[PDB]
């Protein structure tokens, strides 16, 4: 079970395009899978599911709780500049605060060809 | 009406041992039986629903199944903190079902013995001048939290005037901290000369005893 | 995110009535069971009423059949138990508790944080705090929080800068119905000419608040 694979069962899961959600669920994808735990994040996704929660909650709640993620820094995403970073995204741009992790609800920095940073907050 | 027995009562197990909790129903209630972790005067939490599936922020150690009208809660490897109350309960969603709860099985920390530090302290002068007068021995970390303390006032053993408190086992080593406490009358504590406190417990080769003088 | 927060907690007499209110979000009550469950000093987890109020299904102990009702208001999606011709015997901590099911079990899988309530016609009254002085390498010292009612009263030290070998005791109900307990710690000899230390105790139910300098 990929990365790939996971993010994209989890996109089945996902209304819409371009949304923080579809953020996450690439970044939560890539880290679970990095630390081996892709499988177990799987079953943990669908036992929320089970609960009657939507996959935004349980990617919510997944992202602040699962272990592979406690305490990670958000991944740099490089953009041309801040106009660039999805329009469903733009409005949760926030400035990048002294110790970003995914935990807090900090999923990327997006790194713009000037130099300049934002982090997606959910 | 349904019973949920559960066994042991209590147990004592070291840190990475297999851990066994049984509940017996006093008839078939199909898989419909639900385990809680409940850390004392705090909100249980939901462990496993409907015998065996595990509930979300559980951590994989723990494990639920069931043999006919037997229902059994694993700790696969114990954990430090994982001392609690555990409760199994029975339960349909069908209208007006009832719900039982099992009578619990507390889970204590099996460690290494370790005698107390033993401290006594007098009453102080503001609580004599209030008019009472309470006597106080401290045994600080140790293992395990069995421990007999003898208040004796001028070498006379006292009964029925001392009471005991004692900390939750400690979360990272496992160990007890005690408080007896001596509660005279200004006027029957004013009477006597030696106050001590005598302390016995495993870790301790010979009963270790603290003492003052009244002035 | 879903939670049940409960209020109404305190001291009542006996034969007196107190309402406790489950305040549920993130999901709607009309369609799940809300249970209260409730744990007396030194006893197991009680199940004591349920409502489902889609229906009006309500269910009770036989401990408290004619003297609790429970009810659900959909529009605040809060729950209340109301305890009438209280006894010593319900003074518990009180947790209510949303009941779920993934195919026909019941399970309990939110619950409330538990409000204490105190059926007794004892006076709230506010604790004396005691000095216990120090008397090789390391000293004991502490608190006494003698005399004081309802539950609960919180100790720190040095205004919670001091964690270090701090013990606090849980409360002892005296036999005089009053509680006590000890704030204790550990700490090097040699800071016990420099060194200040404050245990800071506070009983909210008396609103009194307490900061003893302990010497030796
Ligand atoms: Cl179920």
């Amino acid at each position: 079970l990929s990365a790939k694979d996971l993010a994209l069962l989890l996109f089945t899961h996902l209304p819409g395009n371009n949304t923080p959600f579809h953020i996450l669920a690439q970044v939560l994808s890539k880290i679970a899978y990095k630390s081996g735990k892709s499988g177990a994040f799987l079953d943990a996704f669908h036992q929320i599911l089970s609960e009657g929660e939507n996959a935004q909650a349980a990617l919510t709640r997944l992202s602040r709780t699962f272990d592979a993620f406690m305490g990670v820094v958000p991944p740099v995403i490089r953009v041309k500049n801040f106009q660039t970073v999805p329009r469903p995204c733009q409005k949760s741009l926030r400035a990048v605060p002294p110790n970003p992790t995914i935990d807090k609800g900090w999923v990327c920095v997006y790194s713009s060809e000037q130099g300049e940073t934002r982090a997606l907050k959910i | 009406d349904i019973q949920m027995t559960q066994s042991p009562s209590s147990l004592s197990a070291s840190v990475g041992d297999r851990v066994t909790i049984t509940c017996r129903a006093s008839q078939s209630v199909s898989s419909a039986v639900a385990w809680y972790q409940q850390k004392p005067g705090k909100a249980p939490k939901l462990l496993i629903y409907s015998a065996s599936s595990l509930y979300s922020g559980v951590p994989s150690r723990f494990s639920g199944s069931r043999s006919g009208t037997d229902f059994t809660l694993t700790i696969s490897s114990l954990q430090p903190e994982d001392f609690a109350t555990y409760y199994c309960q029975q339960g349909y969603y069908y209208a007006y079902s009832l719900i039982t709860f099992g009578q619990g099985t507390k889970v204590e920390i099996k460690r290494t013995v370790a005698a107390p530090s033993v401290f006594i302290f007098p009453p102080s002068d503001s609580q004599l001048k209030s008019g009472t007068a309470s006597v106080v021995c401290l045994l600080n970390n140790f293992y395990p939290r069995e421990a007999k303390v003898q208040w004796k006032v001028d070498n006379a053993l006292q009964s029925g005037n001392s009471q005991e408190s004692v900390t939750e086992q400690d979360s990272k080593d496992s160990t007890y901290s005690l408080s007896s406490t001596l509660t005279l009358s200004k006027a029957d504590y004013e009477k006597h000369k030696v106050y001590a406190c005598e302390v016995t417990h495993q870790g301790l080769s010979s009963p270790v005893t603290k003492s003052f003088n009244r002035g | 995110e879903v939670q049940l927060v409960e209020s109404g907690g305190g001291l009542v007499q006996p034969g007196g009535s107190l309402r406790l209110s489950c305040a549920a979000s993130g999901f709607n009550i009309s369609y799940y069971y809300i249970h209260w469950v409730r744990q007396a000093p030194g006893k197991g987890l009680e199940w004591v009423a349920s409502i489902y109020p889609y229906y009006g299904y309500t269910s009770y102990a036989d401990s408290v059949k004619g003297r609790f009702t429970i009810s659900a208001d959909t529009s605040k999606n809060t729950a209340y138990l109301q305890m009438n011709s209280l006894r010593a015997e319900d003074t518990a901590v009180y947790y209510c508790a949303r009941g779920s099911s993934w195919y026909g079990a019941h399970a309990f899988d939110y619950w409330g944080q538990g409000t204490l309530v105190t059926v007794s016609s004892a006076s709230t009254k506010g604790p004396s705090v005691f000095p216990l002085a120090p008397s090789g390498g390391t000293a004991a010292l502490g608190c006494l929080v003698k005399d004081y009612f309802p539950e609960p009263v919180t100790v720190s030290w040095n205004s919670g800068a001091l964690t270090s070998g701090v013990h606090t005791f849980p409360a002892v109900l005296q036999s005089s119905g009053l509680y006590s307990l000890s704030s204790v710690v550990t700490v090097p000899s040699s800071s016990l000419g420099t060194q200040t230390y404050i245990c800071n105790v506070n009983h909210k139910p008396s609103n009194t608040k307490v900061d003893k300098k302990v010497e030796p």
